């Protein structure tokens, strides 16, 4: 019954500001040690800031004077106000309840902050159509030329999960991302079962459903 | 300042094996250590607090021990779903210091990839770009070699590859390679092929197609 | 006429936990401050608003000696305008603090092989202490929406935590004995003076 729901991540340009939110239930934000913890792509965990139950706040050196942690007791919500954002501030930001000694037992699902000069662009979605080898066949979706990360792919609105692989995105030389999502299926079902990939790109408010067929 | 060194950085072990990850503190921190499990695309999960207390909701095969400067996280019977990165954290510090992390891979039986080649869609070629895609499906170990050939001509500098994280159920990987030509260059050639060499294969595998048919 | 009993404070065999810090009032005596500032047995001797060597030519109506045990890492919190678990929830000095903070390493006395758990600090409190406020309650702290009713459990925590002093800790984790001297100036006749 305990969850930490976070939001507020977006694409932001260097030197800009952004406020992240963390809505709690089951835990009383104002009664707990509450921390923000961030993680750059492919790097380890970095603690950012904490607010004590009594109200004292503390900040890691790399954010001291730029970030401000606060809380709204009536809304039971934790906040992280960021100013003068830098490219090295790009990371996945988590909120967590600190049990008192630094050990954090409750985490949110995280919200993504991208600090870049580049503008947002939604993805082009192209079909990877099946021919097929043996009894099983391969089909997929090419999710091309979007910015920034992340996108999330599902198949048949989430019904098709077995045999699904969504690959991590490669960064093209143009500055845009490309990524592929494929699923292996039986050859027999190709003519009597429709397959649709659902690409969701929150930074551009775009969601694409691509119906994949053979030729 | 107290430093937390974690070793090894990477380890591979078979299902059922006993795994031990070490965290060393640069000086005596009593029992003030926590262990976390982070699976790819998830928030970290608190496994152990106070060096040895198993957090509620962690399988009993996870166990911590240690005092002073040397702490161990032990997985007494490695499961495929235990693929993750494991972190230690110095507790009761002004710094909230984490260890570098240990990546734990499952060692499984050599599995050969299934190879598929995908022509560019007609829709994409309308925009003036051709993306040919080579899928390497469910293989182990992770090391694999993909070479693009366009009319027996090896390509270089015009392809990018991506590997999934280890599957949490069968411990395999999948690889995706994209060859990107302009529509102009794409139509100058006929045979498009990717050549896969992998330990599971007794000889390199070629998947080709003829632009047109 | 008689000498102020500093030895009872500094040379006391047992010291209080910081959450239950002990106060001794010192009155109606001649204070020999040379016993303290000429000692090579302290690692911290910080005075605020007054000079230690220049203390015997001063008179006060009352002197208060507060003493307790904390981590070495936390002596830095026993100062005006500090924050942290100790300053917020255990022992709070005022911003206009006039007096001295004295501390020495007591790993030789306050750590035990398997760990000494006699010393505790307050970990959970809804608000910060006022300067020189003291809280020795042991009520189960409710960290969630549902009330605890005295039963420890999830989101229901005992407010006191144990230090656990082992002799092989690093210095920051070793126990330190702290003595805070407060110099009270009332519009009342003095009772403490130096020679
Ligand atoms: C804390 O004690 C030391 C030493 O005290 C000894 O044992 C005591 C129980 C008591 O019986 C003392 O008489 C013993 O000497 C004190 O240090 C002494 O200080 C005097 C000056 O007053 C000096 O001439 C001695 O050489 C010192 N002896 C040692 C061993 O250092 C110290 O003054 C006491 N602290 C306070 C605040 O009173």
């Amino acid at each position: 019954e305990v969850q930490l729901l976070e939001s507020g991540g977006d694409l932001i340009q260097p030197g800009g500001s952004l406020r992240l939110s963390c809505a709690a239930s089951g835990v009383t934000v104002s009664s707990n040690y509450m921390s923000w913890v961030r993680q750059a792509p492919g790097k380890g965990l970095e603690w950012v800031s904490i607010i004590y139950p009594g109200g004292s706040t503390f900040y890691a050196d790399s954010v001291k004077g730029r970030f401000t942690i606060s809380r709204d007791n009536s809304k039971n919500t934790l906040y992280l106000q960021m100013h003068s954002l830098r490219a090295e501030d790009t990371a996945v930001y988590y909120c967590a309840r600190d049990l008192g000694s630094g050990d954090m037992d409750v985490w949110g699902k995280g919200t993504t902050v991208t600090v870049s000069s580049a503008s947002t662009k939604g993805p082009s979605v192209f079909p990877l159509a099946p021919s097929t080898s043996g009894g099983t066949a391969a089909l997929g979706c090419l999710v091309k030329d979007y910015f920034p990360e992340p996108v999330t792919v599902s198949w048949n609105s989430g019904a098709l999960t077995s045999g699904v692989h969504t690959f991590p995105a490669v960064l093209q030389s143009s500055g845009l991302y490309s990524l592929s999502s494929v699923v292996t299926v039986p050859s027999s079902s190709l003519g009597t079962q429709t397959y649709i990939c659902n690409v969701n790109h929150k930074p551009s408010n775009t969601k694409v459903d691509k119906k994949v067929e053979p030729k | 300042d107290i430093v937390m060194t974690q070793s090894p950085s990477f380890l591979s072990a078979s299902v059922g094996d006993r795994v031990t990850i070490t965290c060393r503190a640069s000086q005596g921190i009593s029992s003030y250590l926590a262990w976390y499990q982070q699976k790819p695309g998830k928030a970290p999960k608190l496994l152990i607090q106070a060096a040895s207390t198993l957090q509620s909701g962690v399988p009993s095969r996870f166990s911590g021990s240690g005092s002073g400067t040397e702490f161990t996280l032990t997985i007494s019977s490695l499961q495929p779903e235990d693929f993750a990165t494991y972190y230690c954290q110095q507790l009761n510090s002004y710094r909230y210091t984490f260890g570098q992390g240990t990546k734990v891979e499952i060692k499984r039986t050599v599995a050969a990839p299934s190879v598929f080649i995908f022509p560019p869609s007609d829709e994409q070629l309308k925009s003036g770009t051709a993306s040919v895609v080579c899928l390497l499906n469910n293989f182990y170990p992770r090391e694999a070699k993909v070479q693009w050939k366009v009319d027996n001509a090896l390509q270089s500098g015009n392809s990018q590859e991506s590997v999934t994280e280890q599957d949490s159920k069968d411990s395999t990987y999948s690889l995706s390679s994209t060859l990107t030509l302009s529509k102009a260059d794409y139509e100058k050639h006929k045979v498009y092929a990717c050549e896969v060499t992998h330990q599971g294969l007794s000889s390199p595998v070629t998947k080709s197609f003829n632009r047109g048919e | 006429t008689n000498l102020c009993p500093f030895g009872e404070v500094f040379n006391a065999t047992r010291f209080a936990s910081v959450y239950a810090w002990n106060r001794k009032r010192i009155s109606n005596c001649v204070a020999d401050y040379s016993v303290l500032y000429n000692s090579a047995s302290f690692s911290t001797f910080k005075c605020y608003g007054v000079s230690p060597t220049k203390l015997n030519d001063l008179c006060f109506t009352n002197v208060y000696a507060d003493s307790f045990v904390i981590r070495g890492d936390e002596v830095r919190q026993i100062a005006p305008g500090q924050t942290g678990k100790i300053a917020d929830y255990n022992y709070k000095l005022p911003d206009d603090f006039t007096g001295c903070v004295i501390a020495w390493n007591s790993n030789n006395l306050d750590s035990k092989v398997g760990g000494n758990y006699n010393y505790l600090y307050r970990l959970f409190r809804k608000s910060n202490l006022k300067p020189f406020e003291r809280d020795i309650s042991t009520e189960i702290y409710q960290a969630g929406s549902t009330p605890c009713n005295g039963v420890e459990g999830f989101n229901c925590y005992f407010p006191l935590q144990s230090y656990g002093f082992q002799p092989t800790n690093g210095v920051g984790y070793q126990p330190y004995r702290v003595v805070v001297l407060s110099f009270e100036l009332l519009h009342a006749p003095a009772t403490v003076c130096g020679k």
